[PDB]
């Protein structure tokens, strides 16, 4: 059911439909090292990727419904310069028809044109105010559905966001070409990254478009703050989803010293551009692998790793005393040689028992394989401690809402832009 | 205490540390250019029509202090309890602010 499907392959890209479209590269167009098959375009001429379709299935009918999906990743705004600049990414419009993909200041959009350069738009719309976002800078799933009798919608992440009717409109052609660049940005050092692009010459539902979103997912890896892959040997700061203001803090080195979360969380502004909440406050997490045999630094689902703690520019290890009051015991930093029989080991969390994906979540587990239990934090005397209970997997067990067994990894990145 | 104010009017600074306290005073035009301000109390003291770039703000306490129709670029607000009603009509660009101090929201 999938027209066009841009692949990655050896050095190349390709499509894994049976239809064969030329595939043509700028020689300024990038590729991550880790997960080559996202893309990343800047704001050049030479930054061109062009795709060319078959005659029998370029878009030319009137009442064709069609649905595309993607995966972008669209940097933070900086300054003034980018306001009002709306600015193009993907074309297939030719003589003022067509379809186009555009990006503006915290704005996603999707554009029909017909023949009769009637113009539809349907619009996805993210703040830059927010003190944690789900948006700027972070990986994003968006599939669009046309149908041309009823409407044409938006969907982010597998949800609705906008719809608005296009029975009005009249024959849409396309192009025989489609175009990946950054079109009409005045902004130079402004790029996106893309991945995985898709075609259907039919209408998309939720059902569907769910599934789709769930098997890019890539649910089986762990991911970071920023969607990619979470790495071995790489500093990462530490947040809580529910409490988001507070960063993973020491006190005392040893085991008489505990790690907690200290607060509030600092801002970055820039006066009617960006009012966010410092990330890079805190200390690092490094991973280790123990047990992983594989080659890749890439973290898989249910690895059992180690975890160190960056004190004063130093490397400290994640372990606790099994042996002493209660379930939610105290974690600490200690000397890494000095950790004796002390519970170190950690599982690394993506899936669930059934598999559907959640945020990253570690299960302290100790030398014989018992579960401490996942790691999180609990008030005492008014200080929020680390602790490992096995609470959490009683709440998992009864199906109820855990309250702060999950985390998020953030390391720095030059989409953020913020000073360390 | 009014009629005692100081003024200076327009001062250039190029890369000079800054520990001090001051007292009824207005610096006006000025244009600080990567300067660190460590351990300064401000009593009554305002800065207004001022410049401050690639600044560095750490243990700054201040009363009736305020920051009018200034501009900052790419400072760093350390360990400071200038909070954000001190700057009136001011223009922040890639200022970070870290480790506020504990303070009531409005002038005390
Ligand atoms: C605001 O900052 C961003 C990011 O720059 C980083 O953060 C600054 C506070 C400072 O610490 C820099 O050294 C950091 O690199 C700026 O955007 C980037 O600017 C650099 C130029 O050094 C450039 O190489 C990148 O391509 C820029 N990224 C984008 C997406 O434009 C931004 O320019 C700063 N704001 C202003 C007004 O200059
Ligand atoms: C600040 O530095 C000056 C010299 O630059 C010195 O005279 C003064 O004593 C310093 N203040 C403190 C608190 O040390
Ligand atoms: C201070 O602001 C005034 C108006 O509020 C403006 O005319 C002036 O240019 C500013 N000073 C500088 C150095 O730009």
């Amino acid at each position: 059911t999938s027209i066009l499907s841009i692949v990655y392959k050896k050095d190349d890209l390709i499509d894994l439909s049976r239809y064969g479209a030329k595939i043509n590269i700028g020689d300024r167009v990038y590729y991550d090292s880790i997960d080559k098959n996202q893309i990343k375009l800047i704001n050049l001429e030479s930054s061109t990727i062009e795709v060319i379709l078959k005659n029998a299935i370029v878009y030319n009918s009137m009442y064709e419904n069609f649905s595309t999906s993607f995966w972008i990743k669209i940097p933070k705004y900086f300054s003034k310069i980018n306001l009002n600049n709306e600015y193009t990414i993907i074309n297939c419009i030719e003589n003022n028809s067509g379809w186009k993909v555009s990006l503006n200041y915290g704005e996603i959009i999707w554009t029909l044109q017909d023949n009769k350069q009637n113009i539809q738009r349907v619009v996805f719309k993210y703040s830059q105010m927010v003190n944690i976002s789900d948006y700027i800078n972070r990986w994003i799933f968006v599939t669009i559905t046309n149908n041309r009798l009823t409407k044409s919608k938006i969907y982010i992440n597998g949800r609705l966001i906008d719809q608005k009717p296009i029975s009005n409109l009249g024959n849409i052609h396309a192009s025989n070409k489609i175009m990946f660049k950054l079109d009409g940005c005045r902004d130079p050092r402004r790029y996106i990254m893309i991945k995985y692009f898709n075609l259907f010459d039919k209408e998309l539902n939720e059902k569907e478009i769910k599934d789709l979103y769930d098997s890019q997912s890539n649910s089986g890896i762990l991911k970071d703050f920023w969607g990619n892959y979470l790495q071995y040997d790489k500093p990462y700061y530490m947040l809580n989803l529910f409490d988001p203001n507070k960063y993973v803090d020491v006190n005392n080195i040893g085991i008489r010293g505990y790690m907690y979360l200290k607060g509030p969380r600092g801002s970055v502004v820039t006066t009617n551009i960006y009012l966010n909440s410092t990330l890079y406050e805190g200390t690092k997490f490094i991973i280790k692998k123990y047990a992983s045999g594989n080659e890749d630094n890439i973290v898989r689902n249910n690895d059992r790793v180690y975890i160190n703690v960056v004190v004063k520019n130093k490397e400290y290890r994640l372990a606790t005393n099994a042996s002493q009051a209660g379930v939610e015991k105290i974690l600490s930093a200690l000397e890494i040689p000095d950790v004796g029989n002390l519970s170190q080991v950690v599982v690394m969390k993506s899936k669930d028992d059934q598999g559907i994906r959640n945020k990253c979540k570690m299960n302290l587990q100790d030398n014989n394989g018992n579960d401490i239990g996942f790691i999180g934090f609990h008030l005492y005397d008014n200080i929020a401690k680390l602790v490992a209970s096995n609470w959490y997997n009683r709440q998992v067990g009864k199906a109820s809402r855990t309250f702060g067994c999950s985390w998020e990894f953030i390391p720095v990145d030059d989409g953020w832009g913020e000073s360390s | 205490y009014a009629s005692r104010t100081k003024v200076f009017p327009g001062e250039r600074v190029e890369h000079v540390t800054f520990n001090f306290t001051l007292e009824n005073q207005i610096h006006r035009g000025g244009q600080y250019f990567n300067d660190k301000f460590i351990g300064l109390r401000l009593k009554s003291v305002s800065f207004e029509d001022s410049l401050f770039e690639e600044c560095y703000f750490e243990d700054v306490t201040s009363s009736n202090t305020f920051f009018r129709n200034c501009t900052f670029i790419n400072t760093v607000f350390y360990n400071t309890d200038l909070f954000e009603y001190k700057f009136v009509n001011s223009r922040l660009i890639n200022s970070t602010f870290l480790h506020n101090k504990e303070g009531c929201p409005l002038d005390v």
